[PDB]
DNA sequence: CAGCTCCCTGCTGGCTCCGAGTGGGTTCTGCCGCTCT
RNA sequence: GAGGGAACCCACU
DNA sequence: AGAGCGGGGAGCCAGCAGGGAGCTG
């Protein structure tokens, strides 16, 4: 039965409430970093070399079976324990479970056999676990067993702790490997070029890009060359198809022109051919490319050699990377020129670099993978190094000492807690922020950063086409949340049904292919590649087939019954060039679509009916993967579908637009990600106000998590009364917005009173703010340990007394205990101290280094916690607790981009009021709205109003047809309410009515983390810095602010030259320096005994005083460090 | 029209033009060995600016199974009748000037594109 | 958290209509009929009932440090 | 608040069509539609059987047997169609060899499935990593 | 008058710039093994 | 009554 | 012997290699 359009809302939600009750929003990070787990690390470890070391009896070093603990923590006892992540996030504890591999060492010696040793489960050292993976502590446990180790239910999970900070792994968008790319460069030596990031499937090892480019005219015509890696020049293509084996013209044309009809293909290799006519011999062409290699040899056999592995290892090692695969690599550079040529004659087109069908994303598994190859690379060589030196001279080596366990430990908690990715010898040429510091500001913020993809652009460049919103991410990447300034476009967030694969082996595709009709490369005439469809598999080039209906129909029909074909795997068809590319790897982004056949949805009222019952059918998302009715669609492959938005458009029209839709929405909405998915009426606003949204809800207040009195998080916000939205969308029950809120439904009256709500202000109630309206609480942690720094240095958490301890900054011990820590329920000011430690120096032993509170924050100290870290150490970590009243100059945000400041506080008798003595909580500007244009924030306060007198909790999905303005208005209406939400308000300081009817209705304001007493900053004289003797740098250190050029080309267009010294002379750093009269360098003063002296003249009668700025004197004697003499003339 | 290219038969590799001047004609010989062949076309070298009118042999038939193109009922095939086409337009940079539909027989085995 | 002592808006107490709420919502009341028997007639406070999240419930799960 | 929404494919039914043509031409727009054609011929019947799909043809040969001797012609416009690269034997009408190569292609397809489901995961061995749990004092 | 000299031009390589001002955070220095008792 | 730098990331106008 | 010391874009400028003219024996 075919779902009827009055049942279609229920029926879309219901499937997608079904996608998120089995996939979840973190997902990907889990998949990614599961599949690392299981299959990345242990094909790193065999796909590694053994180690074979001879000096000579020969050692074998093989590499097996790696066997993974859960994680576990050994204290300084030894004893291991079982390391709950409360425990690692408290203690300061890396997350992490011991790698255990299997080594076999075979012993070779002359007239003697071998001599095999089982080291069974070697620990070679420690895998940082992602939390809620499969080999976290916290898998396959229940909410109540999760409440019982004092985690949150509703935390995600897929982040990593490192030395106690929750580390997030943003996925980074790479360009596609093993896909011929053609672009045009710009203002080149090359007109066309062709490029293929070549790199061979399920083998982490670095791409080796290739490119086959064409010449520009301004010789006879177009030379196409191959900048081939590790061949430092541009040899022709003619010579390296030559070098791969092919003597003749017509092997090198029919591997590069298909047709031999068409003559255009044939003028433009002309050229090619015409230029590298003087090489026609095999190890003639492999002497001429290895003649302008990186390492060029004096022997031609070496010469030889060297072209000969970079053409077998290094060209194209996606196609092949093992003998006899000359074939299949000369087919796939035959193609590569081939395409070269379509697009240089204009037959073909050129790539996009923005199409995200061009582009993977490395999530964590590929990251790790990649992290995980170079490290144990490094073991290795390690292992080589110390068992060489051994047998240099020893007998043998015992393994467990060569094996050096820091390696892989070190090097993933070093790269996954600075976000250097890489090595750290070579930190500055390593790429940042793939690991970040978790946001735990609110949970949108959470599940924003979990969900988070990066372009690995740089962010002060000028071209605008990698921040473009470019027109394939629908429904993969929200087309709203991006940061705002120099991050614009290039920081993304997925949609909410999007999901990124996470890899697969090409292999039962490739059977599959051979025993269905495909005519392999290597079997094959090439005049049968000219009308037979080319077939692609995670970009090799496997075969030829002659029939793509039936083979794409079959190919569609094993992929939608979970056959052979697994439902990540892509399947992309072009028609119009003849070919078929089947994509298996990783990172190809892709979302959930229906399936339309024949103008007809394949989803029926019977899987929405069992899909109605999905606790007692034990019926599924993944029952309709396998029902063939929902398809997971990537971005390759919508190029070939027709998507329907909605199933009204399969509905025969008057004016039929298309009659061939191939998929259809599930629902539109869906294109929105998590932040983006709060906003009610998203299409009712301006896109930039949604942007804004998306930006401010991550910096609301809210509940960040419900197990935040467990946690010691540096800076945490809390709501009192966090309410949910009583305007919400459908997509906020998947985010878990109405359990962790992050605002209030406000009484917002849009009014101009009193003028205190002008440019973006907002006047609050503060009879409304007395209640415990927008009441918070800001808990700041602060950490300490007792460092045991050599023998003498000796810091101890001790109550610190005059008598005995110096350097203090003069404040009161008398809050402390006699331990050295404040206790909790003791109020603190900024001047005081909480934690006591003093460190014993070699009267005044001990040098007080008590930490001290942040300056200006009243507070109660809400808890002290005392463990030992992981050395060892006492270590302890104290919460203050600040309760956060809104005050003029906080900043309030609704759910539209309308951010401002608390302007003034009336109370309730001073707040105008409606005739049933209803007083906003919240007066905003109406000149907010009009050049903004957000006209969902009106909506919102109308839909809010009706149900809140209603009683339901209001729909603002964004397209949504049964909701609108004339429906919410007569709803409003039907509540003795004025129908588009005006009331008669009346003045609260005369009791007049106001001329105008005010708009008031509850809207959602949510509190941003921006408090004004968190930025005041004052300043008269205080630190300065060290070198320049100018103040010091921001609030946290009681520095000066910035007088910068801007600031004195202003005060030179002022005039105002005496301020102008002030501020950049006497405000800063006045100095005064003594300068001989005749030579002008600054000279020797004893102003003491008034012994002024100037070595280079001694001159001690001309000196004179001359007053300059520190920064002059320090500049100056830097240029006479520079062999530079400014010779400072007074005439 | 365009001239195809002329292969040798020896030594399997391209030809070259030449004119002998002892029958003064026009041979193609190969210059990896002694072959030589004479000439059915004197046309060596042929170039088109303008002449860029067919775009119809770049079209390939297969074009009409494609979800995403266009159908139209009002343009009926010339050789079997058929109501459904597909339309498009030439889609190389060579044809930014024009936006001419192409139109290509929906039906099987037809294959039959046109113009206007 | 938990209920506001107080509406926000106007001031009467709701803090002790929770419990009635929860109570006549699951005696399968409507909302706005839940709302309507406790006397809440004012918007401003049927938001206040309306648009709470009781959190204090899922605090209640830790088992307590002190 | 109706929001305005069509889209339309441009361009540039003007045909004078009598009855035999507007019959053949509400048939070939709703072809899958029929359920037993009584007793009509195949020559008044050519057209929209021609543009028509197998399974189409499958049903209304088993709704309307007493035509499958005048199908079997066009049988063959869906074999040079799809089995293009086939003859069919001495005494071989197109439609039951025709369903024969159809359910032979769809038992090689299901035999195919099968052997590559058995022969990728039950009959070999794909390395991966195990659970330890050994405690082990390595790391002190 | 052929070869040499002597100044215009074309090319490639080198070099230097890339908004102002604010909060907050983590992570690093420093990196480990020795020769002497 | 005043004892670190640097790198990086996020955010703000 | 542990404690401690040692080991990307954009745009302008400058030098050198090609011309084309003139010159002298
Ligand atoms: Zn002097
Ligand atoms: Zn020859
Ligand atoms: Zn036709
Ligand atoms: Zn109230």
């Amino acid at each position: 039965d075919e779902i009827t359009p009055d049942l279609w809302q229920e029926a879309c939600w219901i499937v997608i409430s079904s996608y998120f009750d089995e996939k979840g929003l973190v997902r990907q990070q889990l998949d990614s970093f599961d599949e690392f787990i299981q299959m990345s690390v242990q094909r790193i470890v065999e796909d590694a070399p053994p180690i074979d070391l001879q000096a000579p009896p020969r050692y074998l070093l093989k590499f097996e079976q790696i066997y993974l603990s859960k994680p576990t923590h050994w204290e300084r006892d030894g004893a291991p324990s079982p390391m709950m992540p409360n425990e690692a996030r408290l203690r300061n504890l890396t997350y992490s479970a011991p790698l255990y591999v299997d080594i076999t060492k075979t012993v070779i010696k002359e007239g003697e056999e071998q001599l095999q040793t089982q080291h069974q489960k070697t620990f070679i050292g420690k895998i940082p676990i992602m939390l809620r993976s499969t080999y976290c502590l916290l898998n396959g446990l229940t909410d109540r067993d999760l409440c019982e180790l004092n985690e949150c239910p509703l935390d995600p999970g897929g982040y990593f702790i490192i030395n106690g900070s929750e580390k997030v792994l943003i996925a980074q968008e790479k360009m596609a490997t093993n896909t011929v790319y053609v672009f045009a460069k710009k203002d080149s030596k090359y007109a066309y070029t062709g490029e293929c990031r070549s790199c061979l499937e399920n083998s982490s090892r670095p791409t080796s890009t290739i490119w086959v480019s064409m010449l520009a005219r301004g010789a006879i015509g177009q030379r196409i060359v191959a900048t081939l890696p590790y061949i430092k020049q541009e040899v022709p293509i003619i010579i390296v198809f030559r070098a791969l084996g092919f003597v003749s013209d017509r092997d090198i044309l029919e591997h590069i022109i298909y047709d031999f009809e068409d003559p255009e293909m044939m003028e433009m290799v002309k050229p090619s051919l015409d230029e590298a006519f003087v090489i026609q011999e095999q190890n003639v062409a492999l002497n001429f490319i290895g003649s302008r290699g990186a390492k060029p040899g004096v022997t031609k056999e070496k010469r030889i050699k060297y072209a000969k592995e970079v053409l077998q290892k290094e060209m194209l090692p996606h196609v092949g990377v093992s003998d006899f695969c000359e074939t299949k690599k000369a087919y796939f550079l035959g193609y590569m020129v081939h395409r070269l040529l379509l697009a240089a004659l204009g037959r073909r087109e050129l790539d996009d670099r923005d199409h995200y069908g061009n582009k993977r994303l490395d999530l964590a598994g590929p990251l790790l993978a990649f992290l995980f190859r170079g490290m144990f690379k490094n073991l290795l060589k390690e292992v080589r190094i110390y068992a060489q030196k051994f047998i240099d001279r020893g007998k043998d080596f015992n393994l467990e000492l060569a094996i050096k366990t820091r390696i892989i430990s070190d090097g993933l908690k070093y790269s996954l807690a600075t976000g250097n990715w890489g090595d750290q010898k070579k930190a500055h040429q390593a790429r940042a922020g793939v690991s970040q510091v978790l946001n735990r500001l609110t949970f949108a913020s959470t599940l924003s950063h979990l969900r988070r993809l990066n372009s690995p652009i740089g962010r002060d460049g000028k071209l605008a086409k990698p921040r473009q919103l470019h027109n394939t991410l629908w429904g993969m990447v929200c087309p709203a949340e991006t940061p705002e300034g120099h991050a614009v476009g290039l920081v993304k967030n997925l949609a909410l049904m999007a999901y990124i694969s996470v890899g697969s082996q090409p292999s039962p595709i490739l059977e599959f292919l051979e025993e269905w009709s495909m005519e392999n490369l290597e079997e094959i005439s090439p005049a049968a590649i000219a009308d037979a469809t080319k077939i692609f598999v995670n970009g090799c080039w496997v075969g030829i087939h002659k029939d793509p209906e039936q083979l794409m129909n079959t190919l569609r029909k094993l992929r939608r019954q979970m056959d052979i074909i697994v439902s990540e795997v892509s399947m992309i068809r072009d028609i119009r060039e003849r070919e078929i590319r089947i994509y298996t790897d990783a990172g190809r982004i892709c979302r959930p679509l229906l399936i339309v056949e024949k103008q007809k949805l394949l989803l029926k009222k019977r899987h929405i009916d069992q899909l109605k019952e999905r606790e007692y059918n034990n019926y599924s998302w993944q029952d309709l993967v396998a029902s063939g009715v929902v398809e997971y669609i990537d971005t390759l492959e919508e190029e070939t579908v027709m998507l329907a938005m909605t199933p009204d458009d399969l509905q025969e029209k008057e004016v039929a637009y298309c009659s061939t839709y191939t998929h259809c929405e599930i629902h539109p909405s869906m294109i929105l990600g998590v932040c983006a998915s709060i906003i009610p009426f998203p299409d009712h606003n301006q896109s930039p106000r949604n942007t804004y949204q998306s930006a401010m809800g991550k910096q609301a207040m809210g509940v960040y998590i419900t197990n935040f009195h467990v946690r010691m998080d540096t800076l945490a916000h809390v709501l009192y009364y966090p309410q949910k939205p009583l305007v919400t969308t459908r997509s906020m029950e998947y985010l878990r917005f109405r359990e962790l809120p992050a605002g209030i439904n406000s009484i917002v009256a849009i009014a101009s009173y009193t003028g205190y709500n002008q440019e973006d202000s907002v006047i609050m109630n503060r009879s409304a703010v007395d209640r415990g309206f927008f009441r918070s609480v800001f808990y700041r942690s602060y950490k300490e340990q007792e460092s045991k720094k050599g023998f003498d240095q000796e810091e101890v958490f001790e109550k610190p007394t005059r008598e005995t301890c110096q350097g203090m900054r003069h404040a009161i011990y008398d809050k402390l205990d006699d331990d050295g820590l404040i206790a909790p329920g003791v109020r603190v000011s900024g001047d005081d101290v909480i934690i006591g430690k003093t460190v014993t120096l070699p009267r005044y032993t001990k040098r007080d280094c008590s930490t001290f509170l942040r300056t200006s924050e009243t507070g109660i100290v809400d808890q002290v916690m005392v463990t030992l870290n992981q050395e060892g150490y006492k270590f302890c970590k104290i919460r203050v607790r600040s309760v956060r009243i809104p005050q003029i100059g906080d900043k309030f945000a609704s759910r539209h981009g309308q951010k401002g400041t608390c302007g003034i506080q009336y109370r309730q008798e001073d707040m105008p009021f409606t005739c049933e003595g209803i007083t906003p909580d919240i007066i905003i500007n109406p000149h907010a709205i009009p050049s903004r244009m957000t006209i969902g924030h009106l909506i919102e306060c109308l839909q809010g109003k009706v149900s809140a007198n209603k009683g339901e909790i209001g729909d603002a999905t964004p397209f949504n047809d049964a909701v609108n303005v004339q429906k919410i208005s007569n709803l409003l209406s039907d509540y003795g309410y004025h129908l588009r939400g005006n009331e008669v308000l009346y003045n609260g300081f005369t009791g007049r009515k106001i001329t105008s009817q005010i708009f008031i209705g509850p809207t959602y304001y949510q509190r941003l983390k921006h408090m004004v007493d968190d930025k005041i900053h004052s300043r008269a004289r205080g630190p300065i810095q060290i070198l320049n003797r100018q103040p010091m740098e921001g609030r946290s250190r009681d520095g000066g602010l910035r007088f910068g050029e801007m600031e004195r080309d202003c005060q030179i267009a002022h005039g105002a030259a005496q301020f102008l010294r002030e501020r950049l002379f006497e405000a800063s750093d006045p100095y005064q320096v003594h300068v001989c009269n005749l030579c002008g360098i600054m000279a020797i003063a004893n102003t003491r005994t008034h012994t002024y002296e100037c070595r280079g003249c001694r001159n001690k009668t001309q000196i004179s005083l001359v007053r300059m700025p520190y920064a002059c004197k320090l500049l100056f004697q830097e240029l006479m460090s520079m062999s530079i003499a400014p010779r400072m003339m007074s005439v | 029209g365009f001239v195809g290219i002329r292969f040798c038969q020896e030594c399997n590799n391209m030809l070259y033009p030449k004119e002998d001047k002892e029958n003064r004609i026009l041979l193609y010989a190969c210059r990896n060995c002694d072959y030589q062949q004479e000439a059915d076309n004197s046309c060596i070298y042929v170039n088109k600016i303008t002449h860029e009118v067919d775009e119809l042999t770049q079209i390939i038939a297969d074009v009409s199974q494609d979800p995403t193109l266009p159908r139209t009922e009002d343009h009926p095939c010339q050789k079997c009748g058929h109501k459904e086409a597909v339309f498009f337009q030439s889609h190389s940079a060579r044809a930014e000037d024009a936006m001419r539909l192409y139109y290509v027989c929906t039906a099987p085995h037809c294959g039959h594109r046109w113009t206007e | 958290m938990i209920i506001p002592v107080r509406c926000f808006t106007c001031g009467k107490i709701v803090g002790n209509k929770w419990e009635a709420y929860l109570g006549l919502l699951q005696a399968e009341y409507t909302e706005g009929d839940a709302l309507d028997a406790l006397g809440l007639k004012r918007y401003c406070c049927r938001r206040m009932l309306l648009a709470h999240v009781d959190l204090i419930e899922k605090l209640l799960n830790y088992a307590p440090l002190e | 608040g109706r929001r305005m929404n069509s889209k339309m494919q441009v361009y540039s039914l003007p045909k004078m069509m009598t009855l035999h043509q507007q019959c053949i031409r509400v048939l070939k727009n709703n072809i899958d539609s029929i359920f037993e054609v009584g007793g009509v011929p195949y020559s008044v019947l050519e057209p929209v059987l021609e543009r028509c799909t197998p399974d189409q043809l499958y049903r209304i040969e088993e709704y309307n047997h007493v035509l499958i001797e005048e199908t079997d012609q066009l049988w063959k416009v869906h074999c040079h169609r799809d089995f293009k690269e086939e003859r069919p034997e001495e005494y071989e009408s197109w439609r039951e060899m025709y369903l024969r190569l159809q359910d032979a292609r769809e038992q090689r397809l299901r035999v195919l499935t099968k052997n590559i489901q058995f022969a990728h995961a039950n009959k070999p061995k794909g390395r991966q990593a195990k659970m330890a749990f050994v405690n082990s004092v390595a790391k002190p």
